[PDB]
RNA sequence: UCUAGUGGGCCAUUUUUGGUAAGCAGAACUGGCGAUGCGGGAUGAACCGAACGUGAGGUUAAGGUGCCGGAAUGUACGCUCA
RNA sequence: UCCGCAUGAUUUAUAUGUAUAAAAAUAGAGGUAGGACUUGUUCCUACUCUCCUGUAUCGUAGAAGAUGGGCGAUGGUUGAUGAAACGGAAGUGUUUUAUUGACUUGUCCAUGAAAUUCCAUUGAAAUCUUGUGCGGAAUCGAAUCCAUUGCAUACGACUUUAA
């Protein structure tokens, strides 16, 4: 048993043997679908630019 | 990208050691090198300092038998050859064979004055020395440490330059007639669209 | 590559003072780790606080508001020489405060053999008026009709034919 | 008997046996207090060690994959009846020319390879 | 002792896009090295090329996809060519394992039409006749296919556009 | 009949200051002056062609073949492995780099 | 003849903008200058003098002029056409065309050069006949 | 449980005492050499790096990359003429 | 010993187009018939050709390059000789002329190359000595030993003489 280690990060079949969730894993979800406000603030910017 | 069998280098205006290191590497890669006009080589630094360096070299002699001692060659092409030899593993067969593929001469003797002569930009004085930095010419250094042939080389070089000017003038005229018969050709239009 | 950070930290609250004061510095460091280390270095010589008894509450990289506008930067520094300590003022023309600061460090290395550890930057200010410029070599760059030839470089031959050992002709300026 | 690799084919000659005829070539471990060979200075000769041991599968095998079994008579050759693909017969030097012929014949009958035929 | 069965399925080769049928290719190795030929079809590992025989003397033959340079010259229409006949079996030598006697005196018989069978000089003419009209359409193409490729002084293949 | 290979020079074995590794040769390819341009020649067949004194199959031409393995340094030199390690007397001798395993 | 000044047009030689026209809009110091170009993919930037070469075109541009003003005055003058109608730019354009010739094109140039040679040698001899 | 060798040490960092000083003598701490090859410091017991079965490939340390010599006659800003 | 009819072998061959001769400055005339006249520290004439070094220029298509033609100039390459001229720094090379060969892809057709049916290679030619049939006769040497000398000398060596 186990004559040769296979990197799951390269061998996709081995990555399926471990981690059954990989098939359904969804990367790159878009969450900036809204108006995207700006959160800087008046106090923050006057502190930022001192000196 | 220079893989040619033999290259002829016009040593005029080159810095001794920088030209020596380039030539030595080329020899070790299997290139035959001719260096002409070794009397016109330059060494950075003022004349007196470079003269003192040769005089200190001239002191080094075998105490018990100077005929064994370091052999101090005075001619400009021998000064260059010493610089190249010092940058080769000359006590090995590989270094000796490299050194034998170099031919350094004063002036431009007759085999080479009808051949193309190139330069080495990595070793050119005008590119490498800051303007206003004092420098000396090897021919002058050689003449004050015993080299005898500054005058005959100079006279032969003026004679060679007269002939070369005549050769150049004849070649200028021939190329002009070819260029006139070239710009008047109807095939120039289709060559333009190709960048020619 | 230096960057500018604002660092805000404080003494950790204790029973004696439960509202310690917040102190801010602008610091030029290659990364945030060095910026925080420099913060504690400068705070230790003013306040009875260490890293063990203090905390960093904020760190923000400050980018240059007008990186396309040529400015004059006056920098006050304090530095240690082999024999003593001095304060000196230098002026640099740049488009970023980081660029001026990097120019200053190189300048102190070249002219005084001053290493990074021996220099404290007291202040970096963008000088606005022409007469406030204290170095003539800098205010001559503020002339509208400023002209000079290209500085002496070692010429330029593309990238490839500059790798060629042999050239058919001598160069021409 | 498949893919026979030798880790080394040079024999490990004794230090300085090239310089003194009284010093035989057969390997001896240098034990000198200053020995450059024992200390393994660069450019000195190598010393035998267990790391040079060959693959247990192919150890002792001749290039053809067989192992040379010494035989002194016909009955020694008969020992290699079932072991035809693992052992070759090497006829002993002190076996007579008559007996050698009978051995070569018996090996040929059994299909046993003979290393020193002729 | 029996071996295990390897887990190595045979999947088709994916040739690079530059080797589409109708591409002009430069041959890099073999007796026809330096010759510009015309790609007829993609076999599994090789390209069935002709580089028409009447133009440069290269007949219908295979060439490994690694041993050609695919030129970006204008494509030669090979649409009207029956390339479904040039199989592996078409180009394969007759099995000479066993009953043979390798020696001299067989070069005389194995060379001329005494060796070249019929229907091979015939389909060679057939594909040629379907390619000359397309070759003649493009100016300089026939001269280009006839000329041999060579490297001249100053040529740097890693920089040249082919 | 004309040239279908790039000129090259056998410069040295792979080495440190005092230790040589003759299994790998350093090869300078004409016209190849950076590690980025060296990527084109990786995998290319390279040959050392020389003349001996005894003919083999009627010919006195002998060849030792190899393959370009990886770039070497910054200036377009490459590492090459030959089927038989090249002899050291060929330092500075000519080599031929072919186009044979082509991807263009 | 050629000097670093505001309005001086430069040709970038090193970096990702190699071979592009630009104008000095502000002189930061004796090593660097802020440059600009109407071209969309060329951004206003600070560049070292060693990265560019000076052309002979000098524009009437005010110091520190922004991107919109530079673009307008660039088109008001003939700068794009002024550079292009020059032996320098024509030689670079010919080099750029020559870089992109495929094998078929190199064969075409060789054939055309052969034809030119025959005419050139004939025309030379006939001139000599007088 | 039985028994061997050993009972001349030496070098460095750091803390020291004696001495005019010492490639000196005596102590403290740790790492070493002795018993340690290898890459580096041109050279070298102890310094830097790293401690070693026989090999293939990859990548590094300390240290380098004009030529000798594997590796940029690399980039940026200055200083310096002896 | 020279040519020769022609047999083998080597290398130019470290070849693989391994083609390319101004000189000098670099805040400069780089010069390009360099133009423009009067041959001069002067031209506003030629002024953006300069700065991309050669990524250039010259050559480069044909069984390692075959066999036949219609057009087009009247040229180009090479080879053998002619009489030469110029070459002494190491000239051994450069240029031109009269006869005579070979080729010419400047442009357009015809025949042909295959099975060496997927890479593991070198292609011819001349150049110089050597084995040999010799026609043609041979234009032709010297040094050393043994001797001799005393300008020389331990021995060699040296200076002499010599048939
Ligand atoms: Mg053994
Ligand atoms: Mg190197």
């Amino acid at each position: 048993a186990h004559v040769q280690k296979k990197n799951p990060l390269k061998n996709k079949a081995v990555l399926a043997r471990l981690n059954p969730y990989a098939k359904a894993y969804k990367a790159n979800v878009k969450l900036n679908t809204g108006k995207t406000p700006k959160a800087a603030g008046e106090k923050f910017l006057t502190v930022l630019h001192e000196n | 990208s220079e893989f040619q069998k033999v290259v002829v280098i016009d040593a005029k205006g080159h810095l001794l050691g920088r030209l020596a290191s380039v030539v030595a590497k080329q020899l070790l890669g299997g290139q035959k090198v001719v260096v002409v006009r070794c009397e016109e080589l330059n060494i950075s630094g003022h004349f007196f300092r470079n003269k003192l360096k040769y005089l200190a070299y001239l002191r080094k002699a075998c105490r018990y038998n100077p005929s064994r001692g370091a052999f101090h060659f005075r001619a400009p092409s021998r000064i260059f050859q010493k610089a190249v030899r010092g940058m080769l593993p000359h006590k090995t067969a590989r270094g000796q064979a490299a050194l034998e593929h170099l031919q350094a001469v004063e002036g431009i003797p007759p085999p080479f004055d009808k051949q193309k002569r190139v330069v080495v930009p990595a070793a050119l004085r005008v590119l490498r020395l800051k303007p206003g930095r004092k420098y000396c010419t090897v021919g002058r250094l050689s003449s004050e440490v015993g080299w005898k042939y500054s005058d005959i080389v100079s006279k032969l070089e003026e004679r060679r330059k007269v002939k070369s000017a005549a050769f150049y003038q004849a070649k200028l005229a021939k190329q002009k007639k070819i260029a006139s018969a070239k710009a008047a050709s109807s095939v120039n239009g289709k060559l333009a669209e190709f960048g020619y | 590559a230096l960057k500018e950070y604002q660092v805000v930290g404080r003494k950790v609250p204790t029973e004696h003072e439960p509202v310690p004061k917040l102190f801010r510095m602008r610091l030029f460091a290659p990364n945030e780790s060095v910026a925080k280390s420099r913060y504690w270095y400068f705070l230790k010589m003013i306040n009875k606080v260490k890293k063990a008894t203090g905390e960093i509450v904020a760190i923000n990289e400050i980018s240059e508001p007008k990186p396309l506008k040529a400015k004059v930067f006056g920098i006050w520094i304090r530095y240690d020489s082999r024999s003593g300590t001095h304060n000196m003022y230098k002026e640099f023309r740049d488009t970023t405060r980081v660029g001026a600061v990097e120019a200053m460090y190189a300048d102190m290395a070249a002219r005084h053999r001053a290493r990074f550890r021996s220099i404290r930057i007291l202040k970096v200010v963008e000088v606005e008026k022409k007469e406030d410029v204290r170095r003539n070599y800098v205010k001559q760059l503020l002339n509208p009709h400023l002209k000079f030839p290209l500085p002496h470089r070692r010429t330029g031959v593309v990238g490839l034919a500059g790798k060629k050992v042999f050239a058919p002709h001598r160069p021409s300026t | 008997a498949v893919n026979i690799i030798k880790k080394r084919t040079k024999p490990f000659k004794r230090h300085q046996s090239d310089r003194f005829k009284r010093v035989g070539e057969s390997w001896r471990k240098p034990r000198g207090i200053d020995s450059c060979v024992r200390r393994r200075f660069r450019g000195t000769i190598s010393m035998p060690k267990i790391g040079y041991g060959n693959n247990k599968k192919t150890r002792y095998c001749m290039p053809n994959g067989l192992k040379a079994f010494l035989v002194r008579n016909v009955s020694d050759v008969e020992l290699l009846l079932m072991h035809n693909k693992t052992y070759a017969a090497e006829i002993a030097g002190n076996v007579s020319a008559r007996k050698r012929v009978e051995i070569v014949e018996k090996a040929r009958a059994l299909g046993v390879k003979v290393t020193n035929a002729g | 002792n029996v071996p295990k069965k390897a887990r190595k399925a045979v999947r088709p080769t994916k040739l690079r896009a530059s080797l589409a049928p109708g591409t002009v290719c430069i041959l890099l190795a073999g007796r026809f090295r330096g010759k510009r030929v015309v790609v007829l079809s993609q076999l599994e590992d090789t390209l069935v090329v002709t580089g028409p025989y009447k133009v440069n003397g290269v007949p219908i033959r295979r060439v490994n996809h690694r041993y050609v340079i695919a030129t970006s010259a204008p494509k030669i229409d090979v649409s009207g060519v029956s390339v479904e006949k040039f199989t592996k079996a078409y180009f394969a030598k007759q099995k000479r394992s066993g009953p043979v006697k390798k020696d001299e005196a067989f070069f005389a018989e194995n060379a001329p039409k005494n060796a070249l069978p019929a229907e091979r000089i015939a389909d060679q003419k057939a594909v040629d006749a379907k390619l000359l009209p397309a070759i003649k359409a493009i100016p300089n193409m026939k001269e280009y296919l006839a000329a041999s490729f060579a490297l001249s002084n100053g040529d740097r293949p890693h920089l040249m556009k082919f | 009949g004309h040239r279908l290979y790039v000129k090259a020079k056998h410069l040295s074995f792979q080495r440190s200051k005092h230790v040589i590794h003759p299994g790998t040769s350093l090869v300078k390819i004409e016209g190849c002056d950076s590690k980025e341009e060296a990527q084109f020649y990786l995998g290319k067949r390279i040959c050392f062609v020389y003349k001996s004194n005894k003919p083999v199959r009627g010919s006195k031409i002998r060849v030792i073949w190899g393959t370009v393995s990886r770039p070497h340094g910054n200036s377009g030199v490459v590492r090459a492995r030959f089927t038989h390690n090249l002899p050291p007397k060929t330092f500075g001798a000519s080599l031929r780099v072919m186009l044979y395993p082509s991807n263009v | 003849k050629r000097y670093v000044e505001v309005g001086r047009v430069v040709l970038v030689t090193k970096g990702e903008y190699t071979g592009k026209l630009a104008v000095i809009v502000d002189i930061v110091d004796h090593k660097r200058a802020l440059i600009d170009s109407p071209c969309s993919e060329f951004p206003r930037q600070v560049i070292r003098y060693g990265s560019v070469v000076l052309t002979h075109i000098v524009m009437k541009l005010p110091r520190g002029a922004r991107s919109g003003i530079v673009a307008k005055k660039w088109k008001a003058q003939d700068v794009c056409n002024k550079w292009a109608s020059s032996a320098w730019a024509k030689k670079l354009e010919a080099k750029k065309v020559r870089s992109q010739l495929n094998d078929f094109d190199r064969f075409a140039v060789m054939r055309l050069k052969k034809q030119r040679r025959e005419q050139v040698n004939v025309a030379v001899a006939k001139a000599l006949k007088a």
